[PDB]
């Protein structure tokens, strides 16, 4: 992709005890220009893992189609064997990669949060093919604005409940809400457990304008 | 003689023996049935142990091609699953071109003319396998098709494929598939294929069932257990 | 698959090979060529096959194929394998003048086109050309050249060589009358009469039954002259004149 | 009647590969001996006419510095072999900076010599002796047409291999040294082979773990002969 | 446009000793101006005689390695043994000068030991160039750390010192204070100091916190 | 019989002969016997030699950590398949980042030896492997053959007079499911004895063991570390 | 493309099309080569020419290049393929190592283009044997033979064709350290095996020396006259 | 960098610097820039640093398999002729490459000079580098074909010296070799900081 | 530019049964000449001339490509070419060329065989063929000559006068140019004979 033309932006993610929960908007930017307000961002892969994009979105339905099919095969062969998180995070780094090296890349980044045999997987993957771990995860925007939030909580309490996490993270979507011109107040949250993947509807925040009295 | 060493000859009186050579080889697999019901497809596969030293799970002659569409094939088991590896490839460029799933009335089309396509050239042979495939949607309803190996597919209420062929088919137009659900057809299916093979050719055989419907949600699964021990439980009232 | 291959290439187990000889076995049929030099001067005469009354008898030749702009050839057995290797050696030859800008030698064309034929006899499982073919022209290095292909790839300079079907008579005549370096370009005309008069067994030499064509040097022409029909049985008679005077007076 | 290049016995082992066991009995005989103190060599020259240059034959050939080869049965195929030995052994060098091991040399040759057929046309009617020191010593391999390699120890291949096989399995003993091992060797071809034994008829190498791989000439070789 | 590098930071360095080896890097991955994680360390075993650190574009970092550790089973597989230290060293300039005319952006430094049991350090360009050594550094910090260490390690410009050999006990010390000061000066360099030592028994490591600005 | 000639032409009877002589390949090589208790998989190799100073023959191979084989038939295919199948486990794990399972791999086999079963000039592959393994479903022994028809099993012998030793295993495979790694090898060298003539036996220099366990990678034994487990058997009753 | 083996194994391990070309040497026309210390002696016999007609476009000694002269016998149509492939990579040779082509170095190429043509697909092998002359760098005279199955094979003396045993059982008797004494000598000693083949009465016989310095040269039927006047003259008063 | 060779009646003499630069920064100073190819042939480094390591290598490899098929060693000639065709193939894509090869051959020594760009020149005396050029004119002065082996030796040093003096990306220790008869010898190698005391008085 | 690199200038002009052809003899490389007898005519067949004009290369390399195709034609049919077919021929070889072009601009003139007509067609660099009545013209100075031409042609005119006309349209228009001069050779055709002239021209 040499030039993005409708576009997203921040995914965040974070680890709790027992799970991964992912949010992002529901807005599709083209340029300046607010397009498609009710696309979904969030998909949900099997049973135990979980994808987010940034970036161009017609790229993220081929990776859509591409990683749907490659569960489609498996889950019909009987092996007993599924996909771990962090198999299909090293797949698509080597699919970010392979893909450079042609220079004809796939203009996205993605995060991939997974709950698989006890333990949470959070997984970075960039468009250069660049990878690594985290407890949490923010792009775009949410890299400079709502990752030093995430970090500041994660050094005082290493370990979060779900409740801890789920409000710490609309406390995140409400400060991108402010300060970030493609943003949108619709959002949904996605949340992996050992009960399954669970997608929550378009939820919105709640802003407060008190300072624009103060001439 | 002569005449039939190649696929790309035709007989003194117009016919093509490598075909029928090959039509030979699947009665000697043993049996494969399959009946649909009203609101889904019921197969069955009677399974012989040849020794003891075989794991109970071993090298099933029931595959899955889709996650909507079964296969059950009958023949050379190596040309089974390398026919069951080109219909599984052929679902997935239906869903990635043109976006959803793929029908059976197209699926054993393009599989029946890949089967033909072996029988034309001296420098490939037939395959030595027959199979069906069953599915059910819920904007089609229940199909039900079969492929000989020479390319030949049609739509069935009820058929079979093994040995005993005719003499598996005479008890199917016994039954009644237009009104029973796909419960206590499961009972059926096992029945009509414990009053066949004699327990002289075989010590002992392992029944493994297939269904897909409605009740199966669309999906293609293998039966529960605790359903088919009541066709097993149902196996043993046949000597009245 | 391999109970169909002929296997067109093999040896045969006393040595030799059995696909060329059938075909110098079929180039002793069908057709009479043969050419004579001494001189200034070089020619090929053949004879004519189909005689039928109803053919319109053009193109300018019936075996005599012009290949460069100073030198022909004459060809004999399978027609149709003929007018594959005419058309393949005349652009030979204009590869070769796009190349170097010179007219080719004479000798070097014959064995671009002979390694052509032997490759068919050789690998490949390909039938072989049935055709053996003559060889006149004219070049700086050597002047006046006649050659001689054969279906097998090995080629030959001569100086009067018939492959015709009485050929064996020919060239037994040839080295029974001949002169080395002094048969000028009338003395040889009246010898080629003398020769098709023995192999041609349709007697009394019929005019429109044979061809004449000839290759002189004029300076920088090198003229390659068919002659017409007008002037053979004047030098068909010559030869009757003298043979009433030579076996009366013996 | 004429099968293909690739079909199967009703005893089930091949054709033309075991056909190709066969025309290595028509070669000359050939002996090596792996001892201790290294790999001695060895092989008769068959010569045919007062005429011919003797010298311009040879079956010891080297692959490596310290790598020798033996072949037998046909020669003119085994110079094919013998060229894609000697680029894989600079291959190796050239990648790994090291030398490659006297095994991993013959399975570098044992892959090639079963890939014939009718894509991409018989197999090799050679047989080959690999003496060598790698780093496990001295060693000495053998391999097959039919691509099949195994270590021996005192191998006897060609004309009179079956013969010389007997006679070598009763002098052989695993605490030989090299200056017997050769003496040994030459009793052995003095039986089997047509014409007398002297400094032209057979050639010897050795390949020591000091020095590299050294092949004898007709003035240390005679002492052998006058001594034995 | 798009363009297909990036710049990652990292720091390694390693020290040849004489029977061990030890080989040390931060464990921050950060471009740009901001910091993507806090443990993200460079020490990667190859074999238990051999530690590679991989400094420049993480991206081909992470691709590299993969590349290398299957071409050590393919050799255990086609020679019945372990790569040493020299052969790697060896079979990695041939794959770096491979993709010649469009490189990785990779700094690279492979300690361990040799068949003789004694320290040795390799030291790489992108292109494939090597030499031994005793001490290199490598990544954005390189230019602070290689004129320290001529002066203790190879001691240079030094009048009536003393030459003693480098003993384990000093030379981990020595280790732990230059990266101290590399912290305080450069931006890139990280928060935790991952020690990997090679020694006749195995692989040891050891992590030493840093500051973290 | 002119329908014996080429792997394309089917027989009167439906039987093709071009592979139904394959299998006389595998029934040629020496035997060789695996098994799997509920934790572990076991497979025991029995070697020859052409001389007493010919070295023996090896049999069991390393694929991966986890996977090993052992081949029957020419030797020459199976390094064919040997190759193709090292490949196959260490681009799954260059791009997945995991072991590739077992019944995953023998999959791969039979769709690679089925393709010269059916075009022209084409050869099958005579050889005959038995696969050890770990999913994350513990132990499994798999066999091949010619056929390209790959068996899920518990237990399989495979070779020269392989017969005898299928006896063995079928009266004895109720125990196989409980004991350890010490006598789960012997019952099975209690095989390789019974396809034996009655003289020769086990000495220590023609066998061959490997182990793939629950916290054990896969380990090949080759004849002074078979003597362990070689000690602790009794005399062949006659 | 046209892909068959042609050449396969006998069921007693022979190559039936390999031995098949051999013959196809033996009926053709004798070529006799000779080495001294400093000039080679080479020729020809059976040149049966028609002796009314062209003779210069009939030559079976050529050429490759300065230094390396060759003779052959069996078919001549496989021949001048094999010697216009060999005039290449001896010239595409000093393009590569500077020295003009060792004698040694000739020979491997055409023996390995042999042995890999009976090798491929759909290819009969060739029917050709060759005899390579010549005077190397340091002056060391030296000839070599090949076989069609590739086997380049060096001698002292060599005769193949039809007529090569009857030959090659004169020469071992015949070949002494004295007869390469002089040049003229041993030009004699090759008109005596010649005179002892295939009838060879001075007009179908063609010899052709090289003086380690010179072209090849052949001479015209005035010296082996005069050579064959005096071989026989020695013959005529010596019995 | 700086290189030089010179040949006269006994030998050729090969000596070179040792400082590899990265810009500004000096990347290191033990850098062997006469690396050998064989017991009788040897080859400098000027340019690409990898790319006089590889295609040297490489050239190594082809040397070798000469020996073993011809059973003779290749000519010097030869050998620097199979050098420039190798790296005329990729002309213009970019190659840093300005070596030369010596050796003993049978005509004698033999010195040749190979650059990346196609050049293949023999010749008496050569010097490559970045400080080559204050090489030439030291060296000219004190050159003649009848040297004795000492003074060659001093020569070849002291030359060295006057170009690491002068160039700033030049330096570290001076490496000696010298081409003989039967092969190469390895003469000496000392450090600068050695020859300036050496060199003042 | 690309066609000033050497220069060039070709005339053709139609007569009454007579048609004739005019071309420079200067050959240089943009400011120096070299030879004065470079060949820019070339012969196709009796009666029937081709003038090239452009880059050096390509009127050499053009007139061997040419060539080496119509030796072809004339032996494989037993005629002549007509001059209405080379024109067919020549725009074939050059559109061939449609992204590698030639640098060149053929004129051709000529005599019809068998009735004795003129014939004078151009043809720009990629092969569009413009047949004419009076005159073509190309090469470097083509401004000038249509100032010649357009001031001097009658239509019917003999071969004398039709010498004179075409002579005194290339000596005052390639005066007037700079990178072509140094002599002009005037081919004059006509049924009966055909005339070589070279003309007294200035070698500043």
């Amino acid at each position: 992709t040499q030039n993005p033309m409708v576009t997203g932006t921040s995914v965040l993610g974070v680890k709790f005890e027992g799970g991964v929960v992912i949010a992002a908007d529901m807005l599709g930017s083209y340029g300046s220009l607010a397009r498609f307000r009710n696309i979904s961002r969030i998909m949900r892969v099997n049973n135990s893992t979980m994808l987010g994009a940034s970036g161009d979105y017609a790229d993220f339905q081929y990776l859509k189609q591409v990683l749907g099919q490659m569960v489609i095969d498996e889950e019909l062969l009987g092996d007993g064997h599924s996909y771990s998180p962090r198999a299909i995070h090293s797949w698509l780094t080597r699919a970010m990669y392979s893909r450079r090296s042609k220079m004809n890349p796939l203009w996205n980044t993605m995060v991939i949060g997974g709950y698989a045999d006890g333990e949470s997987f959070l997984g970075y993957v960039d468009m250069l093919g660049v990878a690594y771990e985290a407890p949490s995860l923010a792009t775009g925007y949410g890299a400079y604005l709502a990752q030093p939030l995430l970090r500041e909580v994660l050094e005082k309490q290493p370990v979060l409940s779900q409740t801890e996490a789920r409000d710490l993270v609309e406390r995140c979507m409400r400060v991108l809400y402010y300060r970030d011109a493609r943003s949108y107040n619709r959002f949904q949250i996605a949340t992996v457990t050992e009960k399954g993947v669970e997608i929550e509807g378009p939820l919105s925040t709640e802003t407060n304008w008190d300072i624009a009295h103060m001439i | 003689t002569g005449y039939d060493l190649s696929a790309s000859t035709f007989s003194p009186d117009g016919r093509v023996f490598q075909v029928e050579y090959a039509m030979k080889a699947v009665e000697n697999s043993s049996t494969a049935i399959g009946i649909r019901c009203k609101d889904g497809v019921v197969f069955g596969v009677e399974k012989l142990v040849l020794s003891k030293l075989y794991e109970e799970g071993s090298n099933k002659r029931l595959f899955n091609v889709d996650r909507h569409v079964g296969m059950a094939v009958a023949g050379l088991l190596a040309d089974a699953r390398s026919l069951a590896d080109i219909a599984r490839e052929e679902a997935s460029n239906f869903r990635s071109n043109f976006g959803y799933n793929i029908p059976l009335k197209h699926l054993a089309d393009r599989v029946a003319m890949y089967v033909h396509a072996y029988t034309l050239y001296s420098a490939v042979r037939p395959f030595g396998c027959s199979f069906m495939l069953g599915s059910y949607s819920v904007n089609d309803g229940a199909q039900l098709y079969m492929i000989d190996p020479s390319g030949v597919s049609y739509g069935y209420w009820g058929c079979a494929i093994g040995k005993a062929r005719q003499a598996a088919k005479t008890e199917i137009e016994k039954l009644q598939m237009k009104e029973m659900t796909c419960r206590d057809i499961v009972k059926e299916v096992a029945k009509i294929i414990y009053i066949v093979h004699d327990e002289v050719k075989d010590k002992a055989f392992e029944l493994e069932l297939s269904w897909v419907g409605e009740l199966t949600n669309g999906r293609h699964e293998i039966v529960p257990k605790d359903i088919r021990e009541e066709a097993e439980k149902y196996a043993k009232e046949s000597l009245k | 698959s391999r109970r169909y291959d002929s296997r067109t290439t093999i040896f045969s187990p006393e040595g030799r090979l059995y696909q060329v000889e059938y075909a110098m076995e079929a180039i002793g049929h069908a057709g009479t060529c043969l050419g004579i030099l001494a001189n200034d001067g070089v020619l090929l005469a053949a004879e004519r096959r189909n005689i039928h009354k109803l053919l319109d008898e053009v193109f300018f030749s019936e075996k005599i194929y012009k290949l460069n702009e100073d030198m022909a050839c004459s060809v004999a057995g399978i027609t149709s394998d003929a007018n594959v290797l005419t058309n393949e050696l005349r652009l030979i030859a204009q590869r070769y003048l796009l190349q170097y800008q010179e007219p080719i030698p004479c000798e070097q064309l014959v064995t671009a086109l002979c390694d052509i034929k032997q490759a068919y006899t050789q690998f490949g499982g390909k039938r072989p050309f049935g055709v053996s073919l003559l060889y006149i022209g004219w070049d700086k290095h050597y002047g006046f050249q006649l050659y001689q292909s054969d279906p097998s790839g090995n080629y030959g300079g001569w100086k009067a060589t018939c492959i015709g079907n009485n050929s064996a008579a020919a060239v037994s005549m040839l080295k029974q009358d001949y002169k080395e370096g002094e048969m000028t370009l009338k003395s040889a005309l009246a010898l080629a009469i003398k020769v098709l008069n023995k192999t041609m067994d349709v007697s009394k030499l019929s005019a429109e039954k044979v061809e004449i064509a000839t290759l002189t040097r004029e300076n920088g022409k090198t003229v390659i002259r068919v002659l017409k029909q007008k002037e053979v049985e004047q030098l068909i008679k010559k030869h009757e004149e003298e043979e009433a005077k030579a076996e009366r007076e013996k | 009647y004429d099968r293909g290049v690739n079909t199967f016995s009703p005893e089930g082992r091949l054709f033309q590969v075991e056909y190709a066991i066969e025309a290595i009995k028509l070669g000359s005989t050939a002996i090596g001996i792996q001892t201790s103190e290294g790999v001695c060599l060895a092989v008769e020259k068959r010569i045919t006419s007062p005429l011919m240059e003797p010298s311009s034959i040879e079956k010891i050939v080297e692959i490596d510095a310290h790598i020798g080869c033996a072949m037998s049965g046909l020669i003119a195929d085994a110079k094919t072999l013998i060229d894609k030995a000697r680029v894989e052994t600079q291959n190796h060098w050239f990648t790994y900076n090291e030398t490659m091991t006297v095994e991993s040399v013959t399975q570098a040759v044992s892959n090639l010599a079963l890939q014939f057929g009718e894509e991409d046309s018989r197999p090799f009617g050679v047989a080959l002796l690999f003496g060598g020191v790698d780093e496990k010593g001295p060693q000495l391999f053998h391999m097959d047409p039919s691509g099949t390699f195994v270590q021996c120890d005192a191998r006897a291949i060609g004309s009179a291999s079956e013969g010389a096989q007997s006679s070598l399995q009763e002098v052989y003993h695993k605490s030989m040294t090299l200056k017997e091992a050769i003496k040994s060797s030459l009793i052995i071809l003095k039986q089997v082979m047509e014409e007398k034994l002297n400094a032209t008829n057979i050639e010897l190498a050795t390949v020591q773990p000091g020095q590299n791989f050294h092949m004898f000439t007709k003035e240390e070789l005679e002492e052998v002969i006058k001594d034995i | 446009r798009f363009s297909p590098y990036v710049f990652n930071g990292g720091t390694i360095l390693a020290i040849a000793g004489e029977d061990f080896a030890i080989v040390a890097s931060d464990t921050r991955l950060s471009e740009g101006f901001s910091i993507h994680t806090r443990d993200s360390p460079k020490c990667y075993k190859l074999t238990d005689k051999t530690v590679i650190g991989c400094s420049g574009f993480h991206g081909d970092c992470l691709t590299l390695t993969k590349i290398i550790e299957a071409r050590l089973k393919m050799y255990k597989h086609s020679n019945n043994k372990a790569m040493t230290t020299g052969a790697i060293a060896a079979m990695l300039s041939t794959i770096l000068y491979s993709r010649r005319f469009f490189p990785y952006y990779v700094y690279n430094i492979i300690g361990g030991l040799d068949e003789e049991g004694k320290g040795a350090v390799y030291s790489f360009d992108p292109v494939g160039s090597y030499q031994r050594d005793s001490f290199k550094a490598g990544g954005s910090a390189s230019a602070m750390l290689q004129p320290l260490l001529d002066n203790q390690v190879g001691f240079k410009n030094m009048q009536n010192v003393e030459h003693v050999p480098l003993s384990l006990d000093r030379a981990m010390r020595l280790v732990k204070d230059v990266f101290i000061s590399a912290a305080e000066r450069d931006v890139y360099t990280g928060d935790a100091l991952r020690i990997c030592i090679v020694t006749k028994e195995g692989i040891r490591e050891e992590t030493v916190s840093l500051r973290k600005d | 019989n002119q329908y014996d000639n080429d792997v394309t032409v089917w027989s009167p009877q439906g039987r093709i002969h071009q592979i139904e002589y394959a299998m006389e390949a595998v029934k040629q090589g020496s035997a060789t016997v695996g098994l799997k208790s509920k934790t572990h998989a076991v497979l025991v190799a029995l070697k020859r030699a052409q001389s007493e100073l010919a070295a023996h023959q090896k049999k069991i191979l390393h694929v991966d950590n986890h996977i090993g084989i052992s081949i029957a038939g020419l030797t020459a295919d199976a390094r064919l398949l040997c190759n193709f199948m090292r490949q196959e486990c260490l681009d799954s794990r260059f791009v997945f980042d995991r072991p590739l399972p077992v019944s995953r791999l023998v999959s791969l086999i039979g769709s690679k030896t089925q393709i010269p079963t059916q075009r022209y000039g084409r050869r099958p592959y005579g050889v005959g492997l038995l696969i050890a393994g770990y999913d994350d479903m513990g132990p499994h022994i798999f066999q091949t053959c010619p056929s390209a028809n790959y068996f899920d099993c518990r237990a399989m012998s495979i070779g020269a007079r392989s017969q005898s030793a299928r006896t063995y295993l079928e009266r004895h495979m109720s125990e196989f499911m409980e004991c350890n790694l010490n006598e789960l090898v012997k019952h099975g060298l209690r095989a390789l004895r019974e396809t034996l003539p009655a003289e020769q036996d086990l000495t220590t220099k023609n066998v061959s063991i490997g182990i793939v366990g629950k916290d054990l990678e896969f380990t090949i034994y080759d004849d002074d570390d078979v003597s362990p487990f070689l000690e602790g058997l009794e005399e062949r009753p006659q | 493309s046209y892909d068959r083996a042609i050449t396969v194994f006998s069921p007693d391990g022979h190559l039936f099309q390999v031995e098949y070309a051999q013959e196809a040497v033996k009926k053709g026309s004798t070529a006799v080569g000779v080495r001294g210390r400093d000039i080679v002696v080479l020729g020809v016999e059976k040149k049966s020419v028609a002796k009314l007609q062209d003779e210069r476009t009939v030559r079976k000694i050529c050429a490759l290049d300065d230094n390396v002269c060759m003779a052959f016998a069996g078919l001549t149509a496989d021949a001048r393929i094999v010697i216009n492939r060999a005039r290449v990579e001896c010239q595409s040779h000093r393009l590569t190592v500077e020295d003009p082509v060792t004698v040694e170095y000739i020979t491997r190429y055409i023996a390995s283009l042999k042995q890999r043509y009976t090798q491929s697909n759909g290819r009969r092998p060739f029917g050709i044997s060759a005899l390579i002359v010549g005077f190397d760098f340091d002056g060391t005279p030296r000839l070599y033979q090949t076989d069609p199955s590739g086997t380049y094979h060096a001698w002292k003396a060599n005769a193949i064709g039809r007529g090569a045993k009857s030959v090659r059982e004169f020469l071992e008797k015949n070949y002494t350290d004295e007869a390469i004494e002089t040049d003229d000598l041993t030009i004699k000693l090759v008109i005596k095996a010649l005179l002892e083949v295939v009838q060879s009465g001075g007009k179908n016989i063609e010899l052709a020396v090289m003086r380690r310095d010179q072209s090849l040269k052949i001479l015209n039927p005035e010296e082996i006259e005069k050579y064959v006047a005096e071989i026989e003259k020695e013959k005529e008063e010596n019995e | 960098t700086t290189t030089l060779a010179f040949k006269f009646r006994h030998g050729v003499i090969v000596a070179a610097d040792s400082r590899a630069t990265a810009g500004a920064y000096i990347a290191s100073q033990t850098v062997k820039k006469v690396i050998e190819i064989n017991p009788y042939l040897l080859g400098t480094m000027a340019g690409g640093a990898a790319d006089c390591s590889f295609w040297e290598r490489l050239l190594a490899r082809q040397c070798r398999i000469y020996e073993l098929r011809n059973k003779e060693r290749i000519s010097v000639a030869a050998a620097s002729k199979l050098l420039a065709n190798m790296v005329y193939q990729y002309k213009g894509m970019g190659l840093s490459m300005g070596t030369m090869i010596c050796g003993w051959d049978k005509r004698g020594p033999g010195l040749y000079y190979v650059d990346s760009e196609g050049n293949r020149i023999s010749g008496a005396t050569f010097s490559v580098g970045s400080g080559s050029v204050y090489a030439y004119g030291v060296m000219d002065r004190g050159y003649s074909y009848d040297l004795e082996v000492e003074q060659a030796y001093d020569l070849a040093r002291r030359a060295i010296y006057q170009a690491t003096y002068r160039d700033a990306y030049s330096g570290g220790a001076v490496n000696l070799y010298h081409v003989r008869e039967d092969g190469w010898i390895r003469v000496s190698s000392d450090n600068v900081a050695d020859l300036h005391e050496k060199y003042s008085g | 530019s690309i066609m000033s690199y050497n220069g060039g200038a070709v005339m053709a002009m139609k007569g009454k049964n007579c048609v004739a052809i005019a071309a420079d003899r200067r050959f240089g490389i943009q400011a120096q000449m070299v030879t004065t007898d470079f060949q820019k005519i070339f012969p196709m067949g009796d009666r029937l001339y081709i003038g090239l004009a452009g880059l050096a290369t390509d009127v050499q390399t053009v007139a061997q490509r040419l060539k080496f195709r119509l030796n072809l034609y004339e032996l494989k049919e037993g005629r002549q070419i007509k001059p209405y077919t080379l024109m067919s021929m020549v725009a074939n070889l050059l559109y061939e060329k449609r992204f590698g072009p030639y640098y060149t601009e053929p004129v051709i003139a000529g005599l019809d065989p068998k009735t004795f007509k003129p014939f004078i067609c151009s043809l720009d660099l990629i092969g569009c063929p413009m047949v004419t009545d009076d005159f073509v013209v190309s090469g470097t100075c083509a401004e000038q000559m249509y100032g010649m031409c357009e001031s001097l042609w009658e239509p019917n005119m003999d071969p004398d006068h039709l010498f004179e006309t075409i002579s005194q349209a290339m000596l005052n228009a390639v005066d007037r140019d700079a990178v072509s001069g140094m002599g002009v050779i005037v081919h004059i055709i006509e049924k009966d004979k055909i005339t070589t002239r070279t003309l007294k021209a200035r070698m500043d």
